[PDB]
C-alpha cells in the first residue's frame, strides 16, 4: 500500500500501523541497519546519495527539521509505476516568528533563527514547517523561504507564525524513487 | 614554613570555633530580634574579632618569602594583610566615623513634595513610587529629590573619604583603593592560571564592547516605547530621561517592563496560582529545591538544617527580617533564613538561596580562611545559574507546576527574555559604568572638579541615559546608591553576571542542550553536576582562573554566553528596531 500513489516528502512523512523477503521484491535495499533488534512504519522520499544523513547519531537537516526517528532502518530505491518524484524537498531550517505590530496579529511577521523549530523524535514538523515544505516543493525555487502559519494558534487564541526554508535537490536517476522506511516494532 | 604552617593549622582549629559561637549569636538575633539576642551577637562578634586580630598580628612573623607551598603562602596573605589599621588612629577614627556617616544620611533620607510639603515619603516610600508610577512629573521630583536631599549631603562625605581609602590601599602596597578593590581577583601561579590586577579592567572593558550591541538593540527598543508612555519627552534619537527608568538609580530596567512589553496580550509563566491550588507549602518547595541539587550528584540537605532552618515567618511573635539569606555557622551546620510564601518567585529564591549553601557546603573541607567562593561573584553566579534552570518552561512541566500541554508561545520567550533582559542587560551598563567612574575617581583620572561632569557624560556615553536637570558639581548622584554611600564593591555584579552565563552556558554544553539558552534545563545533568562540583569544592585555595577553567573550561570572562542567552531577543530587536538602533549623546 506504501507502493500505492505518490511519495510523501521528509517534512510530511507518512504513517502507517508480514514477509521481509516479500519487501525485498518491491525494492532494492541499499543500506540495511538495526537499532536494539503489531508494527508502525513512517516513510518518506529521501535521496540514496545523501543516505547518510538517515544513520542515527548523525548531525545533518533531515534529522534535526523532518524527521528524527525514535528508538529497522532500510534504505532503497524503487520504480513505483504508484509514482516515482519529480524531486527531493527536504526542510534546511525552520524557526518562530512573532508579529512586529501587535495589534495585528496577521500583518508583517518579524522572524527569530535562534527560535528553533526542532522535529521532536516520532513527530511530525509543526504544520506551519510542514506548509513551508509542501509550498517549496511546488514554488520551483531551489530554495524555497516562506512565512506561514496553518491552523495552530497560541495561548491568546491568535496564529501561530513560522519561517521555513525548503531546499529542492534533483536526482541523478530521475527514472526511480528513492524511498527511507523506518520500521518498528 | 614549618613554623607557619604549625601557626595555620592552630589558627583554623581555634578560627572555626570561634567563628561558630558568632554565627550562632547572629543567627538567633536575625530569627529573634531582642535585646538579649543583640548583646549576645555583639559579644560573640567582639570575641571574634579580637581573636582574628590577635592572630593576624601573630601571622606576620612568617614572611612569604620563605613559603614554598601555595597553601600556606595564600593563608598568610589573607590573615597578614593589615587593610585599615595601615592608618593611624585618627584616620582610622574617622574613616569609621565617615562610613557610619554615610550610611546614616542614605538611610534616613527622606524627599518631600515640592508642592504639597505636607506630602513626604521615606526612601522605602520613594523607591515604592519610582518601581510604580507611570507620572511624568512625580518621578521627576522624586529622582531629582533624593540627588538634592541626599547626594548633596553625602558629596563632601565621599570626597574625604576617597582620599582616606586610598592612603589605606598604598598603606598596603596597592596604587589605590580602586587597585585595592581590584584585588580580590588577582591570583599568582604557573602556566595561564595567573591573573594580575591590571587585567581585571582588560577584561570588563573588553567584555562591556562585547555586550553593547545587544545593549544598543534593547535601549532604542525601550526608547521606542517610552516615547509613547511620555509624549513629546523623548528624542527619537537621543538618550533615555534618567527617571523614567523604572527605580531610583536605573539600576535595574525590570519595572518598565509594563511599558516596554512586546506582547501586552501574553502573559509570562506563573504558576502561583497552580502552587496553591497544589497546596504547597515552605518546607515542599525547598524539598524540590534539593531534589533539584541532588538530580545533578550533589549532597544532601543536613538534619541541622532542616531542623534549624527558619523557612516561614514565625507566627509566635517573634519579629524577624524575612529578607532570604543562606548560611554556613561552620561545624557542618548548615541554615537559611527565608519567610516563605506560596509564590513562584519565592519557589525560585529557594532554589536560589539552597545553591549557595551547596557551594559553603562544598569547600567545607577546606581550611578556615580558604572557606569562601573563588571570587566575590562566584557565590551568586552558583545561585543564579540555578534559578534560570528552575524557571524554565520545562522544569516546571516536570513538577507539575506548568501544563504538561502548556504551548511554546514565541511572544511569550520574546517577554520573558525581554523581562530579563531589563534586569540582567540593562544592569550591565550602569554596573560597568559605575565601577569605572569609581575606579578613575580612586584612581585619579577623574579630578574633584569633574566628577559629576564626567559621570553624566559616561552615562550618556555608556549606559545612553540623559539627566533631567543638569547637575552642578554640588551633587553626587553616585553616592546615593546603597552600595557606593556603604562601600561596597559594584563590579561583583558586573563580574557576576558574565560568569552565571559562563557557567550555565558550559553546564549546558556537558548536559548536551540544544536550541536557546535560555531554556537549559540541567536537571538530572550528573556529568554536569561532576563538572560544576569540581569547581565549588576549591573554595578560593587555587586561583580563580583555575577554578573557573574547571567549569567554563576557560581561564578567562567571557561574554558570548551572555549574548547567546538573549541572542534570540537581539535578532527580535534588531529587525523591529531597523536602522534606528543605538544613540546620540
Ligand atoms: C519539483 O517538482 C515539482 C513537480 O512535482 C515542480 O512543480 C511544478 O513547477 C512548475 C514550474 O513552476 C509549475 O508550472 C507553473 O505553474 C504556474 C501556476 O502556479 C504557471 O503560472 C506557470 O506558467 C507554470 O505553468 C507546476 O504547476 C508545478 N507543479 C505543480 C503540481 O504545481 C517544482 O517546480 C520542482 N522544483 C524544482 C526546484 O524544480
Ligand atoms: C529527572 O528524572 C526524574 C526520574 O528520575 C524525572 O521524574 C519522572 O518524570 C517522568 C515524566 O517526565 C515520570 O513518568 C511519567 O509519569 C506520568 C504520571 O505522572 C505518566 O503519565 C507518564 O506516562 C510517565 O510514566 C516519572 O514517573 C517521574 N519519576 C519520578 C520518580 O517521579 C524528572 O521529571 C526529571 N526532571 C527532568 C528530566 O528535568
Ligand atoms: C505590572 O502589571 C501587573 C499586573 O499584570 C501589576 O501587578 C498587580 O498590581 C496590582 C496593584 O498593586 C495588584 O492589586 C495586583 O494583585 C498585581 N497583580 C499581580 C499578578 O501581582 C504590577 O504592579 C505592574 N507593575 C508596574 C511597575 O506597574
Ligand atoms: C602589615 O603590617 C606589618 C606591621 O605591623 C608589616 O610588617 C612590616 O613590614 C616591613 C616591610 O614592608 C618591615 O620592614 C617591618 O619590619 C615589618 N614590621 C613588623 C612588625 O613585622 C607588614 O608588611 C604589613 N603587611 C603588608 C602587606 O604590608
Ligand atoms: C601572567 O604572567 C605573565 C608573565 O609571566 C604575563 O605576561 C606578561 O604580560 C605583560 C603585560 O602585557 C607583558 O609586558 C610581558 O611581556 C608578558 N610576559 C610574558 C612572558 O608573556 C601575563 O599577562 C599574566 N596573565 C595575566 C592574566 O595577568
Ligand atoms: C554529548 O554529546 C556527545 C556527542 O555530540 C557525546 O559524545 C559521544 O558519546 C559517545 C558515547 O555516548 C562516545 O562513544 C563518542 O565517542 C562521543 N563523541 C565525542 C566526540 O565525544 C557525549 O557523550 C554526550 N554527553 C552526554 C552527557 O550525553
Ligand atoms: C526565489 O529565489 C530568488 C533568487 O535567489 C530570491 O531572491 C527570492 O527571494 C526567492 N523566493 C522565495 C520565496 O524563496
Ligand atoms: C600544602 O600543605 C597542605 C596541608 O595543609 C598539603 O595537603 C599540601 O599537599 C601541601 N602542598 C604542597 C605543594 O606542599
Ligand atoms: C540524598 O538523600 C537521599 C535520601 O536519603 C539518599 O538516598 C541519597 O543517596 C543522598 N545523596 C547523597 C549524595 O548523599
Ligand atoms: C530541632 O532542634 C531542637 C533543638 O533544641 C529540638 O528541641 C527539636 O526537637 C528539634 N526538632 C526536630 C528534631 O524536629
Ligand atoms: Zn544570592
Amino acid at each position: 500500500k506504501l507502493f500505492i500513489g505518490q511519495v510523501p516528502q521528509p517534512y510530511e512523512f507518512g504513517r502507517l500501523v508480514y514477509n521481509f523477503t516479500k519487501l525485498l521484491s518491491y525494492f532494492q535495499v541499499n543500506t540495511f541497519q538495526c537499532q536494539k533488534v503489531s508494527l508502525t512504519v513512517d516513510w518518506f522520499a529521501y535521496r540514496v546519495e545523501d543516505k547518510s544523513d538517515l544513520l542515527p547519531g548523525s548531525s545533518s537537516d533531515l534529522q534535526r527539521f523532518n524527521y528524527k526517528p525514535t528508538y529497522c532502518l532500510i534504505s532503497a530505491y524503487t520504480n513505483l509505476v504508484g509514482v516515482n518524484p519529480t524531486n527531493y524537498t527536504t526542510l534546511t531550517n525552520c524557526y518562530g516568528c512573532v508579529d512586529k505590530d501587535p495589534a495585528n496579529p496577521w500583518g508583517d511577521q518579524i522572524c527569530i533563527p535562534e527560535f528553533v523549530t526542532e522535529v521532536e523524535p516520532g513527530f511530525r514538523p509543526k504544520p506551519s514547517c510542514a506548509r513551508v515544505g509542501l509550498e517549496g516543493h511546488i514554488s520551483g525555487n531551489d530554495t524555497y523561504s516562506a512565512i506561514v502559519t496553518n491552523g495552530e494558534l497560541d495561548s491568546t487564541g491568535d496564529p501561530i507564525w513560522r519561517k521555513g526554508v525548503a531546499l529542492t535537490k534533483q536526482p541523478i536517476d530521475s527514472s526511480r524513487a528513492d524511498l527511507a522506511f523506518f520500521v518498528s516494532v | 614554613e614549618e613554623k607557619a604552617r604549625e601557626f595555620l593549622d592552630k589558627f583554623n582549629s581555634e578560627a572555626e570555633n570561634w567563628s561558630h559561637e558568632s554565627a550562632l549569636a547572629s543567627w538567633d538575633y536575625n530569627t529573634n530580634i531582642n535585646d538579649k539576642n543583640a548583646q549576645k551577637m555583639n559579644e560573640a562578634d567582639s570575641k571574634w574579632s579580637a581573636f582574628y586580630k590577635e592572630h593576624s598580628k601573630l601571622a606576620q612573623g612568617f614572611p612569604l618569602q620563605e613559603i614554598q607551598n601555595s597553601t600556606i603562602k595564600l593563608q598568610l596573605q589573607i590573615l597578614q594583610q593589615n587593610g585599615s589599621s595601615v592608618l593611624t588612629a585618627e584616620k582610622s577614627k574617622r574613616l569609621s566615623t565617615i562610613l557610619t556617616t554615610m550610611s546614616t544620611i542614605y538611610s534616613t533620607g527622606k524627599v518631600c513634595n515640592p508642592n504639597n510639603p505636607q506630602q513626604c515619603f521615606t526612601l522605602s516610600g520613594l523607591e515604592d513610587i519610582m518601581e510604580k508610577s507611570k507620572d511624568y512629573h512625580q518621578r521627576l521630583w522624586i529622582w531629582e529629590g533624593w540627588r538634592s536631599e541626599v547626594g548633596k549631603q553625602l558629596r563632601p562625605l565621599y570626597e574625604e573619604y576617597v582620599a582616606l581609602k586610598n592612603e589605606m590601599a598604598r598603606g598596603n602596597n596597592y596604587k589605590d583603593y580602586g587597585d585595592y578593590w581590584r584585588g580580590d581577583y588577582e591570583t599568582e601561579g604557573g602556566d595561564g592560571y595567573n591573573y594580575s590586577r591590571n587585567h581585571l579592567i582588560e577584561d570588563v572593558d573588553r567584555i562591556f564592547l562585547e555586550i553593547k550591541p545587544l545593549y544598543e538593540q534593547l535601549h532604542a527598543y525601550v526608547r521606542a516605547k517610552l516615547m509613547n508612555a511620555y509624549p513629546s519627552r523623548i528624542s527619537p534619537t537621543g538618550c533615555l530621561p534618567a527617571h523614567l527608568l523604572g527605580d531610583m538609580w536605573g539600576r535595574f530596567w525590570t519595572n518598565l517592563y509594563n511599558l516596554t512589553v512586546p506582547f501586552e496580550k501574553k502573559q509570562n509563566i506563573d504558576v502561583t496560582d497552580t502552587m496553591k491550588k497544589q497546596s504547597w507549602d515552605a518546607e515542599k518547595i525547598f524539598k524540590e529545591a534539593e531534589k533539584f541539587y541532588l538530580s545533578v550528584g550533589l549532597h544532601n540537605m543536613t538534619p541541622e538544617f532542616w531542623n534549624n532552618s527558619m523557612l516561614t515567618e514565625p507566627s509566635d511573635g517573634r519579629q524577624v527580617v524575612c529578607h532570604p539569606t543562606a548560611w554556613d555557622l561552620g561545624k557542618n551546620d548548615f541554615r537559611i533564613k527565608m519567610c516563605t510564601k506560596v509564590t513562584m518567585d519565592d519557589f525560585l529564591t529557594a532554589h536560589h538561596e539552597m545553591g549557595h549553601i551547596q557551594y559553603d557546603m562544598a569547600y567545607a573541607k577546606q581550611p578556615y580562611l580558604l572557606r569562601n567562593g573563588a571570587n566575590e561573584g562566584f557565590h551568586e553566579a552558583v545561585g543564579e545559574i540555578m534559578s534560570l534552570s528552575a524557571a524554565t518552561p520545562k522544569h516546571l512541566k516536570d513538577l507539575g507546576l506548568l501544563a504538561q500541554n502548556y504551548p511554546e508561545d514565541y511572544e511569550t520567550e520574546i517577554n520573558f527574555l525581554l523581562k530579563q533582559a531589563l534586569n540582567i542587560v540593562g544592569t550591565l551598563p550602569f554596573t560597568y559604568m559605575l565601577e569605572k567612574w569609581r575606579w578613575m575617581v580612586f584612581e585619579g583620572k577623574i579630578p574633584k572638579e569633574q566628577w559629576m561632569e564626567k559621570w553624566w557624560e559616561m552615562k550618556r556615553e555608556i549606559v545612553g541615559v540623559v539627566e533631567p536637570l543638569p547637575h552642578d558639581e554640588t551633587y553626587c548622584d553616585p553616592a546615593s546608591l546603597f552600595h557606593v554611600a556603604n562601600d561596597y564593591s559594584f563590579i561583583r555584579y558586573f563580574t557576576r553576571t558574565i560568569l552565571e552565563f559562563q557557567f550555565q552556558e558550559a553546564l549546558c554544553q556537558i548536559a548536551n542542550h540544544t536550541g536557546p539558552l535560555h531554556k537549559c534545563d540541567i536537571s538530572n545533568s550528573t556529568e554536569a553536576g561532576k563538572q560544576l562540583k569540581n569547581m565549588l569544592e576549591l573554595g578560593k585555595s587555587k586561583p580563580w582562573t583555575f577554578a573557573l577553567e574547571q567549569i567554563a573550561r576557560t581561564k578567562e570572562m567571557d561574554a558570548k554566553p551572555l549574548l547567546n542567552y538573549f541572542k534570540p531577543l537581539f535578532s527580535w530587536l534588531k529587525e523591529l528596531n531597523g536602522n534606528s538602533v543605538g544613540w546620540s549623546a
